[PDB]
């Protein structure tokens, strides 16, 4: 799952693929 | 009867999924990790992330 | 900028039938008790439902309001923390406390009170704004006549863009408890034995007119005279909400003859029909020289207690207060009382001015307009600078409520 | 005439402020009429779709893409002498 | 699907959308060691003698947040044994709880629990949901508080609502001390919870007090016997409906107050006249201390000689009762146009904790 | 029928329910991948100066962590009506009137900055058991001409009052409003014959 | 309006959780009854 | 024309037994329910009309016509092409008019030679 790997990402923020 | 019938319950509205990298319609999936993405750089992302991973899974 | 800021503000409408509290931001006052207390000879206080609907030897049924202002400031304080005990359940020190009062209050009580929300509560800040002003805000209307017929006066008020015009009140002693009162005399004049719930035991049914088929309850206690008597004005009270309706027009006997009955049973057992007994009694607000009791009084009616607060205004205001004609209050409630009231003023209002009544008749709206005017004022981020603060308080003294509160 | 105040209609002899105007309004979602409705910001900025009734609603229900009432308001609706809002994308 | 939890003073009920019943019932308290770091439910009451058991829950309204969030947290995880960021949860409240609480629920199931979607819907309004009528008066008594909400069209009128402080827990004190009366021996912090166990088994209500007592002093047939954990056992008899009797006359507590029954009919005159038949038609019973057997039938006995004998009294108390709120609650979220009334993320984000006023009524 | 509807707080009782909007309408399922996605901001309980406030007293708000310690918007509102001030030298020398007392003067402008020039506030907040009875166009004629006289000493242009003609007005007014129903009665009689005869006066000019 | 929204929305849950309920109960009546008329159907069929 | 959104059978006494085939439509404008006579079911079956699948339905023969999945069902993920059609726009129950404008050596040319036969034409 996404969750599993990535970060997710506060609202108003730009996406950048941070990762657990 | 039930044959002739069939007592259907109506289809689950899909999950519009998203990509995890850029926040944009997902338009593919990657069919090692089934995680949906948008463009070749969440590709490459997305494959980096999973062998970060699983490396550090064992 | 936005839209209003909410700073956990409390609204206060403590008025002489019931004590409405709440938070701000809410559509609703989240309590609501009787202002009768009960008093054991400081003094032992019962306050709310659950305490003043059973028996208790040498407890007497008081109330902190009279003539709409407190006088017993000590009863006063038990309702106070009763709320905030009870039903608020949080530190009066927490949350900024916004109050209404009657548009004629005198400047000691304001300070008095002003004085004991600071001194004893400690709260961080206050306001006291008039329950004419709340229920004109409650209406969305900056400027209107206000019409409040509460339990214990009758009073137009005409406002102003959110002022209260004090040179244009005009106030009658009519009210909830005159109808009480009336109420009282017919079943004294039909012999009716008033049986309050709490002395039966059990009941059985009767046919209409018979005599009551009841237990008295047993191991009851002495009871004060005054709780005996509040008792009676409940359940008189609740016969005036189930029965009482106001005639559409001047009161005909025939007329009122013609229409139909409404049946009601009493606690008792007791019940009867009626008749037009029902509508002679609402007539009274309307057209005092005919009540039983001075019909040479002075007394205004309802209809012409707000044509005369109207005419003691600026002219220029007039329209403004005939084109929003708000009512509130309890005694409103009566059946066909807002219709009544729609027409005599139609008749009576001149025909280059536009009449026009909000359209509120629910119990709601009614009687808990001043809070809702409250909230919403307490909701208003650009009210935020109107809040007296305890700082002010200290610096200005007793009197700094005369300035920051018009 | 007679004044009257800003939230009511110039023929009542108000303002008709266009604050308080309530017009026809068709959505995305369903893509049906809702009838007069104006758009008013909500305490949390949310913007919130008032309604007002009508005893027409049924057929502004039925109402879009621009029998003798029905007939009466499609008329007028083609002179355009009813103001409707539609959405669109900025 | 949807997790429904039901945050009571006593018991804490949560479960999964559509089910007939919660999945985890457990204790709603708090374990601290006195010199995991926090035991919660079951666990903790295991451990009484190395932990500081503390409720955060106090007559339906939070007091402690940290411990609220701690019963969450292992209710999340270890009970339904679910990720609160994959489901909503639909949480419960008490009638007039402080808005300031409402808001820090909101509060605490988005930022710490990063919750898709939450909903607060007050307890009264859900017990009427399981018993499936438009307009009614609920009398949810429960571990720590009893309140009777008259409810019209789903709408509940918040001035008409009394709040009772006599309630499970009380009962218990009182059995306790009638046992103690007796002369068993139960003042010990753990017997407590046998009193409660021999409340739940053996107590019952009168249909007539006065004539049960003088039956139950002429003759011991009404007397039962129930058997301690260590084999001993007692006889308690008259008891078994003086220890209910304590919810009609609250005098046997010390509390100067009304019984149940007045409370109700005292909430129902507060409101409207017109609407009043349907409140004494539709009386709802809710809450696990109206499970004492024939408490329906004093009820609608109370309620028909208080009320006027040409209304109809109808006392609705169906026998799983003691579940209803969650009942109510998970009918509610496995609803269709429910779905439309969650609370997303997006919202909270934009609007804050005060969005849970701006959706939830 | 009604081309559009206006209405204040909402045009009837049988009103339709104002639509909300909200997300997962459609269902949960379909906006789970967008809720998952992201995550909200911190919201806190905090404390803000309200530069408004002259005493600096600190009140709570439901706001994010980032807007923590920014200037209260509010406040911008904040603005009162321009009204002049003037000193002891100023009055006596320019503002002294024999029919106002310089302290009737001075409490007419104090209500005068807390009612925002609300004349028919000030009339009703008028001490008249103090100072002399006063009508509300002797309070305008009061400001208006000390404004005058001070923009003059001082320093543009601003129109004058003319009191005389709003006592007219008001006076009329009253007179109109005091009338009985009878009167009221023939005065729209007497509109609606004229208007008939000249309906008949143009209907002849026209067949001519 | 938002008082009004929430006594609309209160109203429209409570009607569709009547209805909801009324139709659990109406449907299993109507598999009681199916039930019979299954049963009857394999009668007639050994009949037959 | 509509989504699908029931197909239920409406069982019966004969004077199982069927009276009428309920099919529910959905589209854009709203919902409705169809009363339709029970003979459908074979159309049905024959066309594999489910639910989700937008159809189409003419009064005068009253036989059904599919028109592929509606595209609410539809994910980025699969492909198909002809099976997902948007949720159709308007009321569920449409009066169309077509008119077409020919000449009579149309006509002739049509009737002339109507297009293994065809084949080898
Ligand atoms: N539905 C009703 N029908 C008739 N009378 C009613 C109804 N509801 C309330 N009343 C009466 O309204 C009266 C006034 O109640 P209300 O809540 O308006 O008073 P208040 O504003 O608290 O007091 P006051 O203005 O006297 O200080 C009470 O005496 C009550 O009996
Ligand atoms: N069969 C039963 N008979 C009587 N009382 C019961 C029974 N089962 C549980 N109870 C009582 O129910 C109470 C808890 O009720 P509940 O509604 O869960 O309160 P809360 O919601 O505040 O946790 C406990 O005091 C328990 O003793
Ligand atoms: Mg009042
Ligand atoms: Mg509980």
């Amino acid at each position: 799952k996404a969750s599993r790997l990535f970060q997710p990402v506060q609202y108003g923020q730009k996406p950048e693929g941070r990762t657990v | 009867f039930e044959e002739w019938f069939p007592q259907g319950r109506p289809p689950k509205v899909p999950v519009r999924e998203v990509c995890p990298v850029t926040h944009r319609p997902a338009l593919y999936r990657d069919p090692v990790t089934d995680i949906p993405y948008a463009t070749a750089r969440a590709f490459k992302i997305i494959r980096e992330a999973y062998k970060k991973y699983i490396t550090a899974h064992g | 900028v936005y839209g209003g800021d909410e700073v956990g503000a409390l609204v206060f409408d403590i008025g002489s039938y019931t004590v409405r509290a709440g938070y701000a931001g809410e559509d609703c006052p989240k309590v609501d008790f009787p202002t009768a207390i009960g008093m054991v000879v400081g003094p032992t206080y019962y306050i709310d439902t659950n305490a003043l609907r059973v028996p208790r030897e040498n407890m007497e049924a008081i109330s902190p309001l009279k003539n709409g202002m407190v006088e017993d400031w000590d009863s006063f304080q038990a309702i106070l923390d009763h709320t905030y005990k009870m039903h608020v359940k949080s530190e009066a020190s927490l949350h900024p406390v916004l109050m209404s009062e009657a548009p004629w209050n005198t400047r000691a009580k304001r300070e008095k009170l002003t004085e004991l929300m600071f001194e004893h509560y400690n709260i961080p800040a206050f306001f006291l704004c008039k329950t004419a002003v709340l229920t004109a805000f409650a209406n969305g209307r900056s400027t209107g006549l206000i019409l409040d017929s509460g339990a214990t006066h009758t009073t137009a008020i005409p406002v102003h863009d959110g002022y209260v015009l004090q040179q244009g009140i005009v106030k009658s002693p009519l009210a909830g408890d005159f109808i009480t009162m009336q109420c009282r005399e017919l079943f004294q004049e039909m012999n009716i034995e008033l049986v309050p719930p709490y002395m039966i035991a059990s009941k059985e049914a009767v046919r209409e007119g018979s005599p009551a088929n009841w237990k008295r309850k047993e191991k009851l206690p002495q009871v004060t005279r005054s709780w005996h008597n509040y008792m009676c004005n409940c359940v008189i009270q609740d016969f005036q909400a189930s029965v009482l309706q106001v005639s559409d027009s001047t009161y005909d006997e025939q007329v009122a003859a013609q229409m139909p009955t409404v049946h009601y049973e009493f606690p008792n057992g007791y019940n009867c029909d009626f008749g037009a007994e029902r509508l002679k009694i609402p007539e009274g607000l309307f057209d005092p020289s005919n009540v039983k009791g001075l019909s040479g009084n002075t007394m205004l009616g309802v209809s012409h207690v707000v044509t005369t607060s109207v005419g003691m205004c600026d002219i220029d205001i007039r329209p403004g207060l005939y084109g929003s004609v708000i009512v509130a209050g309890g005694n409103t409630l009566i059946q066909s009382f807002t219709d009544r009231l729609n027409r005599e003023l139609s008749q009576k209002t001149p025909p280059s001015m536009r009449l026009k009544l909000i359209a509120n008749n629910t119990t709601v709206e009614r009687r808990f307009s001043s809070w809702i005017g409250g909230s919403i004022l307490a909701s208003l981020g650009t009210f935020q600078q109107m809040w007296i603060s305890k700082q002010e308080y200290e610096e200005g003294g007793k009197q700094c409520v005369e300035r920051k509160c018009p | 005439q007679t004044g009257n105040w800003p939230w009511t209609s110039p023929k009542d002899g108000g303002l008709g402020d266009v604050r308080y105007r309530y017009c026809l309004t068709t959505l995305t979602v369903p893509q049906r009429c809702i009838g007069f409705a104006r758009r008013r910001v909500g305490r949390g900025g949310r913007v919130l779709l008032d309604r007002a009734h009508s005893d027409y609603d049924s057929v502004f229900h039925h109402l879009d893409l621009e029998s003798k009432d029905l007939s009466q308001i499609l008329v007028n609706i083609k002179s355009c002498r009813w103001r409707h809002f539609r959405p669109r994308t900025p | 699907a949807a997790l429904v939890v039901d945050n009571g003073s006593g018991m804490c009920k949560a479960g999964f959308a559509g089910d007939d019943a919660p999945r985890a019932v457990f204790p709603s308290i708090v374990g601290r060691p006195r010199h995991k770091d926090s035991y919660v439910g079951d666990e903790a009451q295991s451990k009484r003698g190395i932990l500081t058991l503390k409720y955060p829950i106090e007559h339906g309204i939070v007091t402690n947040w940290d411990d609220m969030e701690k019963i969450w947290h292992h209710t999340f995880y270890n009970e339904l044994r679910v990720a609160p960021e994959e489901h909503p949860v639909l949480l419960t409240e008490a009638p007039l709880n402080p808005k300031a609480n409402r808001e820090k629920m909101t509060q605490i199931m988005f930022e710490t629990f990063n919750t898709p979607a939450m909903y607060v819907a007050i307890q009264a309004v859900l017990s009427l949901y399981a018993s499936g009528r438009t307009t009614g008066i609920v009398m949810d008594s429960g571990d720590g508080v009893t309140h009777t909400v008259p409810i019209y069209e789903g709408y509940a009128l918040p001035h008409a609502i009394l709040r009772l402080d006599l309630a499970g827990r009380d009962l218990t004190d009182y059995l306790m001390k009638i046992l103690t009366e007796r002369g068993y021996s139960f003042t010990t912090t753990a017997e407590r919870e046998i009193v409660r166990d021999i409340k739940e088994k053996l107590c019952y209500v009168a249909l007539d007090f006065e004539q049960e007592m003088a039956t139950a002093a002429s003759s011991s047939s009404l007397e039962k016997s129930y058997e301690l954990p260590d084999g001993q056992v007692i006889t308690i008899g008259n008891e078994r409906f003086r220890c209910p009797e304590a919810l009609f006359q609250p005098s046997f507590l010390g509390m100067e107050s009304c019984g149940i029954h007045e409370t109700t009919f005292n909430s129902i005159m507060k409101c409207d006249v017109d609407i009043r038949k349907d409140l004494y038609a539709n009386t709802v019973l809710s809450g696990g201390t109206t499970m004492y057997p024939g408490i329906a039938d004093r009820m609608q006995k109370e309620i028909t000689a208080l009320a006027p004998s040409t209304m109809k009294i109808k006392i609705i108390a169906p026998p799983e009762r003691k579940y209803s709120v969650w009942i109510g609650g998970s009918i509610l979220a496995s609803l269709s146009t429910f779905q439309q009334m969650w609370i997303s993320k997006q919202e909270y984000d934009e609007s804050g904790p005060s969005i849970v006023h701006r959706k939830c009524f | 029928m009604h081309r559009e509807v206006y209405a204040l707080l909402y045009s009837d009782k049988k009103d339709a329910p104002p639509l909300l909007p909200s997300d997962t309408g459609q269902g949960y399922r379909t906006v789970k991948a967008k809720l998952g996605s992201k995550k909200v901001r911190p919201w806190k309980w905090m404390p803000f100066t309200n530069p408004a406030r002259k005493d600096g007293a600190m009140f709570f708000h439901w706001r994010r962590a980032a807007e923590e310690g920014k200037d209260y918007p509010f406040a911008r509102f904040n603005k009162t009506v321009q009204v002049p001030v003037y000193s002891e030298q100023e009055y006596q020398l320019y503002l002294h009137d024999d029919a106002w007392t310089k302290a009737e003067t001075d409490h007419l402008f104090d209500l005068s900055r807390r009612f925002d020039l609300r004349f028919v506030v000030i009339h009703d907040r008028y001490d008249h058991q103090q100072f002399k009875k006063r009508s509300v166009e002797d309070l305008k004629e009061r400001y208006y001409h000390i404004c005058a006289k001070l923009a003059n000493v001082r320093a543009l242009k601003i129109p004058v009052f003319d009191a005389g003609h709003e006592r007219r007005r008001k006076e009329q007014l009253e007179r109109l409003y005091n009338r009985t129903p009878e009167q009221v009665a023939e005065e729209e009689y007497l509109l609606q014959e004229l208007r008939k005869i000249e309906a008949r006066k143009k209907e002849r000019e026209k067949r001519s | 309006q938002e008082r009004r929204w929430k006594v609309a929305a209160a109203k429209k849950l409570v009607r569709t959780v009547v209805r909801h309920h009324e139709e659990k109960q109406l449907r299993e009546e109507r598999g009681k009854k199916e039930e019979q008329s299954r049963l009857r159907r394999i009668a007639a069929s050994t009949a037959r | 024309e509509g989504e699908v959104t029931e197909l239920t059978p409406c069982e019966t006494e004969n004077p199982k037994t069927i009276s009428h085939v309920i099919i529910g439509l959905k589209t854009a404008k709203g919902t409705k329910q169809l009363k339709l006579d029970p003979s459908i079911f074979e159309s049905l079956q024959k066309e594999r009309v489910e639910a989700g699948d937008v159809i189409y339905i003419e009064a005068n023969s009253g036989a059904v016509k599919r028109q592929g999945r509606c595209d609410t069902y539809a994910t980025e993920f699969d492909l198909e092409a002809e099976e997902y059609v948007p949720l159709p726009k308007g009321d569920v129950h449409k009066k169309k008019e077509i008119i077409q404008d020919v000449t009579l050596h149309d006509l002739d040319v049509a009737n002339a030679r109507p297009q293994i036969l065809s084949m080898m034409g």
